[PDB]
């Protein structure tokens, strides 16, 4: 099981921290991706962490603004989300990626175990 | 005659890559260019120096890509493209994996697909516990004529009978829509 939380409505420039509490496998063992889907848009890889060594990579769209991190004591990965914009509006979920030759990054559909996700909405509107 | 001392140049220059899926590490650290070659002689020196696919540890891949095409689906020459999948069970690790991979290497460097050899970007062998795969990568899923010709000739070169069906799967579909559950655009 992967269960994510921390979402909801944020004003542009605001800040959020998502959490994914993971059970079924250790996270020091494998690698964990944040993935997101804006409505109408397709899956987008956000960020990857290998907790065992703490190496991270980010999609270009989020570099400098978002920070992926983990706690093997809690078996949970986080995504600090600073300087949020309207375009960050998406369902954000975690997955274990299955990278292979030719399929390293931007492989958001290439995941076995999958979270349900948490909706993040970035808007300065006053309507639904 | 110069045939005595001249190397025999290949139509294309090729890059041989290796990848070990160490989930603890970064993919750039896990990926290695072994070398590039543009002759028959340089191909055999390289092939004879490396492990057979059947002797690799599970989670290991080889790739051969045309020089200038990155072993990445996002590459300009791959991202509108896809691959013919050959799926091998553990029994075929023993009997087919090595001979099928070498057939694939020589179909690429020998340009065995006639006019449509220009659609070929490279090939990949995956050594996994749950089963091994060989794939030929082509540049464009829409080139139905080139893709099905490459498929037919590959099948003939491998000596697969007509009852045995193989599929071609879009890279974008694989990475972006449906991972393991992605469906065939073509079959042969």
């Amino acid at each position: 099981q992967l269960v994510e939380s921390g979402g909801g409505l944020v004003q542009p420039g605001g800040s959020l921290r998502l959490s994914s509490a993971i059970s079924g496998f250790s996270i020091s063992s494998t690698s964990i991706d944040w993935v997101r889907q804006a409505p109408g848009k397709g899956l987008e890889w956000v960020a990857r962490i290998s907790p065992s060594s703490g190496s991270t990579s980010y999609a270009d769209s989020v570099k400098g603004r978002f920070t992926i991190s983990a706690d093997t004591s809690k078996n949970t990965v986080y995504l600090q989300m600073n300087s949020l914009r309207a375009e960050d509006t998406a369902v954000y979920y975690t997955g274990r990626p299955l990278p292979e030759m030719g399929f390293f990054t931007q492989i958001p559909a290439m995941v076995d175990y999958r979270g349900q996700g948490t909706l993040v909405t970035v808007s300065s509107g006053a309507a639904e | 005659n110069p045939e005595h001392y001249i190397k025999h140049p290949l139509q294309n220059r090729w890059a041989l890559w290796f990848f070990k899926n160490d989930k603890s590490k970064t993919w750039q650290a896990n990926l290695r260019l072994i070398s590039k070659f543009d002759t028959v002689e340089d191909f055999w020196a390289l092939y004879n120096h490396i492990q057979l696919s059947s002797n690799l540890m599970p989670g290991c891949d080889y790739s051969l890509f045309k020089d200038g095409i990155e072993p990445m689906w996002e590459d300009e020459k791959n991202k509108r493209g896809g691959r013919w999948l050959i799926t091998l069970n553990k029994q075929q690790r023993r009997s087919d994996l090595d001979r099928f991979w070498l057939e694939t290497l020589l179909c690429l460097i020998g340009e065995s697909f006639d006019d449509y050899s220009d659609d070929v970007c490279g090939a990949v062998v995956n050594v996994r516990a749950k089963g091994d795969k060989i794939a030929i990568w082509t540049t464009e899923c829409e080139n139905r004529e080139a893709v099905t010709h490459i498929g037919r000739v590959y099948k003939e070169r491998l000596g697969l009978p007509p009852k045995i069906v193989i599929g071609y799967q879009s890279h974008a579909d694989t990475a972006t829509k449906s991972g393991s559950t992605t469906k065939n655009r073509f079959v042969v």
